């Protein structure tokens, strides 16, 4: 069990964003305190908020925290480029044998660029790969910002949960982001369907590309 | 706010058993160790053991295993301690205190008010008050000394006032002692001007609520 | 200042053992409870184990309860984590985290070490299998099932550089890497030096 | 078990003094020592945790410092509300143990006890037991010896003593020794004297009375 956190949260420099954190009746709902940790790329999690709302020495007053019910929230005002990091909420859970419970995490993006929808380029299994009795679908996802996506594969109209592995978003040279997803299929399963589709999700919109035998 | 309220005083007979309670409010019950400490009158503190609030695991002192039994109810946020086969030696004040969260290695953070347990075979009895008359030779400092001897009463306590509360200055009511017979005895003395033995009238008002007894005793040369 | 330096991680095979050590300094070590928190690559934080100041109180996560053993030596200012029967899902950066002082309601982790990497993968060195992604259009090459990083790819022997995008690699369940390079407008020059394999594919 | 011995069982302070008492462990204990204060008729109160860390809600004058086997709590400037018992507690190994305690009092000028004697009342005599009460009033320090002599014979195992708490106004103590004899044994003798030796006395003082001779 974890605490639910939004995958991505974005805001322009100087503006204000909030990061939600929800739990259950056995952690935040049970009266346990919530704490927040900030983690920069390549660094360890650093204490940001302790005891629901307090601020360790060194953290600016732009960071504040609140908690109510089974929910907690981290509010950040006057957004700065230095705030770009991963933010984790944390509490204690009395369920199971008792354990510290962490939030899934949130990527905070300070918009120094207009938002960009991802360009999806999908490829089929090569002719040489079916001769090796294999079939791999390549979904290349490039040129999106902020760097956070979600991939789903569709065989005809049904979904595909087996044989899907997706990389994490990677920072391009133009500060946009790139990712890729792979679908390992069998040559018979590649032909037993009418079409295959790769659906990426970026904020609200969804870009989709299809490939067919 | 963190409050730790314990059960009231207990007066038990040897051989019986008593269940002491320790209700803890103002915080999340599950996860904190709850400690139990024994203190005999005029002596120091003595650790009995601990119990985990949520999981009920217990750790007992070698001195108290088989005598103390810890239980806890997560639903009522209450810890209990059962003292079996009661001895007169078990007569003490028993404290419960919130320990460390998850780790009983921490300090005892929030203590209860304590629970006074008295174990004795004696039956409750009202005290006999006898005068401590001022001496015929009372020029010992131009000050005389008088009082009352509150003898043979069980259990504690007695309240002693002088002249229905009108006389408070110079009054010394000594802490009670346990005589060999199992009954408590006490003295309440006061020093008054040696020139006022003939004019003034001195009465000690002795009250012993557990026996529903009240006694006024006049002392005079 | 407070300092925690973890060490003892490395590469191990499914079923092997490691022993982590956390070196503390800058604070009274014996007066704090220590914890281990791990972070799988590109994932979140997971609490692993915790040990009290006197070591008499020890907790584990349910997933490592039967294989892991936490310990500490206050005279050496060191914290230890024994892991046996390591699975693939134990691959993570293992952090040393001090339990800070707080009023009540479960305290926070006030200081963290920089971490020590632990990889449980099996899978020996293996040469990449290259397939052509057939088609301004887009065409590329697929680098399938290799071990380990890095794999470098160029187009037309380093001449064609306008429009080439080499996507970072995925690690599959088999512990084998796979990436793809694409170009928008042909020979791709894949190279894997740990395996001394150089392939050239036409699309 | 681990034994914690607190060296000054009783310590006399004055409002403003810099005071300190000790707590010694039988073995190494690292820093697993907590301190508790207990006023009269009150519960123990957490003062210092882990040898030296302070507790929210405690005045800044309290502070601990020890490590290893020696430990010390210091009150840099004693206030009146600091007059209490002080206990150290170890949390290194089971069972948890406390020190024997250190009691703080108030120092004042030495005062001699006003000694009084009380024969048993005739009413108590008619019941079959005689109680002779020797009273020591408003003295300092608390240390005092009371010897019971019946016809120049020292008595043992038949008297109980009781001491009040230190007076909040003049910082003195009071003592009461009650010699208990049967009515038969009481009438067999004549001279009843209690001997009181105290620091404020150049020599012991005796208070005596002859039975039935008012």
């Amino acid at each position: 069990p974890v605490l639910t956190q939004p995958p991505s949260v974005s805001g322009a420099p100087g503006q204000r964003v909030t990061i939600s954190c929800t739990g259950s009746s056995s952690n935040i709902g049970a009266g346990y305190d919530v704490h927040w940790y900030q983690q920069l790329p390549g660094t360890a999690p650093k204490l940001l908020i302790y005891g629901n709302s307090n601020r360790p020495s060194g953290v600016p007053d732009r960071f504040s925290g609140s908690k109510s019910g089974t929910s907690a929230s981290l509010a950040i005002t006057g957004l700065q480029a230095e705030d770009e990091a991963d933010y984790y909420c944390q509490s204690y859970d009395s369920s199971l044998s008792g354990f510290y419970v962490f939030g899934t995490g949130t990527k905070l993006t300070v918009l120094g660029q207009p938002k960009a929808a991802p360009s999806v380029t999908l490829f089929p299994p090569s002719s040489e790969e079916l001769q090796a009795n294999k079939a791999t679908l390549v979904c290349l996802i490039s040129d999106f910002y902020p760097g956070a996506v979600t991939v789903a594969w569709k065989a005809d109209s049904s979904p595909v949960k087996a044989g899907v592995e997706t990389t994490t978003p990677s920072k391009q040279s133009n500060n946009k982001y790139a990712a890729s997803s792979y679908l390992s299929l069998t040559p018979e399963q590649w032909k037993s369907h009418r079409s295959y589709s790769c659906q990426v999700t970026h904020e609200g919109s969804t870009v989709e590309k299809t490939v067919a035998p | 706010q963190v409050q730790i309220q314990q059960s009231g005083a207990e007066l038990m007979r040897p051989g019986a058993s008593v269940k002491l309670s320790c209700k803890a409010t103002g915080y999340t019950f599950t996860g904190y160790w709850i400690e139990w400490v024994k203190q005999r009158p005029g002596h120091g503190l003595e650790w009995i053991g601990e119990i985990l609030s949520g999981r009920g695991t217990t750790n007992y002192n070698e001195k108290f295993k088989g005598k103390a039994t810890f239980t806890a109810d997560t639903y009522s946020n209450t810890a209990y301690m059962q003292l079996s086969s009661l001895t007169t030696g078990d007569s003490a004040i028993y404290y419960c205190a919130r320990g460390g969260f998850l780790y009983g290695d921490g300090p005892f953070d929030y203590w209860g008010q304590g629970t006074t347990l008295t174990v004795s075979s004696a039956s409750t009895k009202g005290p006999s008050v006898f005068p401590l008359a001022p001496s015929s030779k009372s020029t010992s400092g131009g000050t005389a000394a008088l009082g009352c001897l509150v003898k043979d009463y069980f259990p504690e306590p007695v309240t002693v006032s002088w002249n229905s509360g009108a006389l408070t200055s110079g009054v010394h009511t000594f802490p009670a002692v346990l005589q060999s017979s199992g009954l408590y005895s006490l003295s309440s003395v006061v020093t008054v001007p040696s020139s006022s033995l003939g004019t003034q009238t001195y009465i000690c008002n002795v009250n012993h609520k557990p026996s529903n007894t009240k006694v006024d005793k006049r002392v005079e040369p | 200042e407070v300092q925690l330096v973890e060490s003892g991680g490395g590469l191990v095979k499914p079923g092997g053992s490691l022993r982590l050590s956390c070196a503390a300094s800058g604070f009274t070590f014996s007066s704090y409870s220590m914890n281990w928190v791990r972070q799988a690559p590109g994932k979140g934080l997971e609490w692993v184990s915790s040990i009290s100041s006197s070591s008499s109180y020890i907790y584990y996560a349910d997933s490592v309860k039967g294989r892991f053993t936490i310990s500490r030596d206050n005279a050496k200012n060191s914290l230890y984590l024994q892991m046996n029967s390591l699975r693939a899902e134990d691959t993570a950066v293992y952090y040393c985290a001090r339990l800070g002082y707080c009023s009540g309601g479960s305290c926070h982790f006030d200081y963290w070490g920089q971490g020590t990497l632990v990889t449980v993968s099996s899978a020996s060195t293996k040469g990449p299998s290259v397939f052509p992604l057939a088609p301004t259009a887009a065409l590329g090459c697929l680098v399938k099932d290799y071990f380990p990083e890095p794999v470098t790819v160029s187009w037309n022997s380093g001449a064609l550089t306008s429009g080439v995008h080499t996507f970072p690699a995925v690690l599959q369940s088999s512990g084998l890497y796979s990436l793809s390079s694409v170009v928008t407008v042909y020979i791709c020059n894949v190279n894997h030096k740990p395996s001394n394999t150089k392939v050239d594919k036409r699309v | 078990d681990i034994l914690l011995t607190q060296s000054p069982a009783i310590l006399s302070v004055s409002p403003g003094e810099r005071v300190s008492f000790s707590c010694r462990a039988s073995q190494n204990i690292d820093t697993h020592i907590h301190w508790y204060q207990q006023r009269t008729n009150g519960s123990p109160r957490l003062l210092i945790k882990y040898a030296s860390e302070s507790i929210s809600g405690i005045p800044s004058r309290f502070s601990g410092s020890g490590s290893g086997t020696d430990f010390t709590l210091t009150i840099n400037s004693v206030e009146s509300e600091d007059i209490a018992d002080y206990y150290c507690q170890q949390s290194n190994s089971w069972p948890f143990t406390f020190g024997s305690g250190t009691k703080l009092e108030i120092k004042r000028t030495v005062a001699a006890p006003s000694v009084f004697i009380f024969p048993p009342s005739d009413e108590q005599l008619k019941s079959g037991t005689a109680s002779v009460v020797c009273l020591l009033n408003n003295f300092y320090p608390r240390e005092a010896k009371v010897q019971w002599k019946v016809d120049n014979a020292l008595q043992s195992g038949n008297s109980q003593e009781s001491v009040t708490e230190q007076d909040s106004k003049d910082s003195t103590y009071s003592l009461s020794s009650t010699l208990t004899l049967s009515k038969a044994d009481y009438e067999k003798h004549k001279v009843y004297a209690c001997e009181v030796t105290h620091q404020g006395l150049s020599s012991p003082v005796t208070k005596s009375f002859n039975r039935g001779e008012c």
